[PDB]
């Protein structure tokens, strides 16, 4: 009936994690390729993915136990789950609104007409959307939303995983925490865990279209030689 | 191989 | 005492193909990564960078027989040479006044000072400027500058070339139009195809510390994922 | 191997 202090640590860290690794501001956006509005959008959003991976290394680093898995193991987890980290950490941009991701200025809000201008389609872009728009409705606390990107981080779950079990510990710890969180802290609360984890079953598919989308493009030089070497390897098929 | 993982891994 | 009219072809198809991958305006440089002024320069000169390689592919493909070699001398070819290439290009930039590169506009001026805040050292920026005032003061003909840059990229004396004697003719051909050239339309030009040969002996020794220097990004991954992967690979020590 | 060279070079 009461959150412990080991569990409220957890979400410290995490919450902390995610306030370094997340700038608000969207300042540093500038330093990108600047957007155009055939692949005119191809350069301004592979740098925002690429910068995008970045933070989401630099959260995983925070997330209590994932420094001491195994180096191959922190590279698998992140070169699967990457992509669905940055969909997670975008409904912090994405505006019910506009149906857009709105990041400061009007040059940073990406459409889904932008994003078919870097290579993808509807087939990924609808699904997309429509996971942004029921995510947003969740109205999930900053303590949840933290939650589930550590636990969809922590996935063991993942092709190239080898320490299954203690991935999966870390990854049973993190989801008891959010399960108490949501009964204690969140008035009205009763079906949001399950919702969450649905949401990390959609996230499954989207990163499953994600990927066949994405080797049409890295198939192309044409294409792949405007991605950043952190994208090539993050979302490349080399195995550790 | 994974050389800018590893890096950004410190 | 008069040009034959297979040397005024030579001339006429090397000035087109510098004419059609030279853009005097320089409007395409707001698409790469602004320039910022630790290696703050490094994303914006390696997209400047990069963009060249492209357009001395683009010249190459337009030199008589180059096409004709086999792909991996083409590749050789492009791979040892690229570098002194867009150092004899970018003459076209560079003023007297202001010891710099001018490409239009004060945010795409490039002093020593940007360079060094990209990776390299006097020790390759000195000789290099000094190369760009002695190659400017030559007061080339846009012939002479385009043959010179063939003759840099056709030279056979490069690791990893094969069909040598085939490369050496090419070579041999476009320097007997150069010869020609000044001999009957440059005035007063008697000494000048000696100057001109020298500049391709330093444009070695630029290759050599450049190289040097590169290899010194290119093993720090903190500064190498900021490169583009035709750098990457045309800079790089891969061989076919 | 210089899979961008090939493309460029056509
Ligand atoms: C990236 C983020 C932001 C927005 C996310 C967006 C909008 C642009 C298109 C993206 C990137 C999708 C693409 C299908 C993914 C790709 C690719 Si690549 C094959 C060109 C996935 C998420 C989408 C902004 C901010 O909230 C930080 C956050 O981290
Ligand atoms: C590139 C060009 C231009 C300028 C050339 C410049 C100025 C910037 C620094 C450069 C690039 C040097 C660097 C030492 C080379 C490098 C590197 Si890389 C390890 C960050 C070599 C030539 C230098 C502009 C225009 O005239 C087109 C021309 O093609």
């Amino acid at each position: 009936h009461m959150l412990s202090d080991e569990q409220m640590q957890i979400i410290n860290s995490l919450v902390e994690a995610h306030h370094k690794t997340y700038d608000d501001s969207y300042s540093d956006f500038v330093r990108f390729r600047p957007p155009v509005r055939r692949l005119s959008m191809l350069p301004h959003l592979a740098d925002l993915v690429s910068y995008s991976i970045q933070k989401v290394i630099g959260f995983a680093k925070m997330i209590p136990g994932f420094r001491d898995l195994t180096a191959e193991d922190q590279i698998a987890l992140l070169k699967s789950s990457a992509i669905e980290i940055i969909m997670l950490r975008s409904n912090q941009s994405f505006s019910l609104e506009d149906m857009s991701w709105s990041c400061g200025g009007p040059d940073f809000k990406y459409c889904i007409n932008d994003v078919t201008k870097a290579g993808h389609t509807l087939e990924l872009l609808e699904p997309l959307v429509k996971f942004q728009v029921g995510l947003k409705k969740l109205k999930l606390h900053e303590e949840e939303h933290v939650l589930l990107m550590a636990i969809c981080l922590l996935s063991p779950d993942r092709p190239g995983v080898q320490d299954h079990v203690r991935i999966e510990a870390l990854q049973d710890r993190l989801c008891d925490v959010l399960q108490a969180y949501i009964r204690i802290q969140h008035p009205g609360g009763r079906l949001l865990y399950a919702k969450m984890i649905q949401k990390l079953a959609d996230l499954r598919s989207l990163n499953e279209e994600h990927s066949k989308q994405y080797r049409s493009l890295s198939f192309q030089p044409e294409h792949s030689m405007q991605l950043t070497p952190l994208v090539l390897e993050v979302f490349g098929s080399e195995v550790s | 191989k994974h050389k800018i993982l590893h890096r950004l891994l410190q």
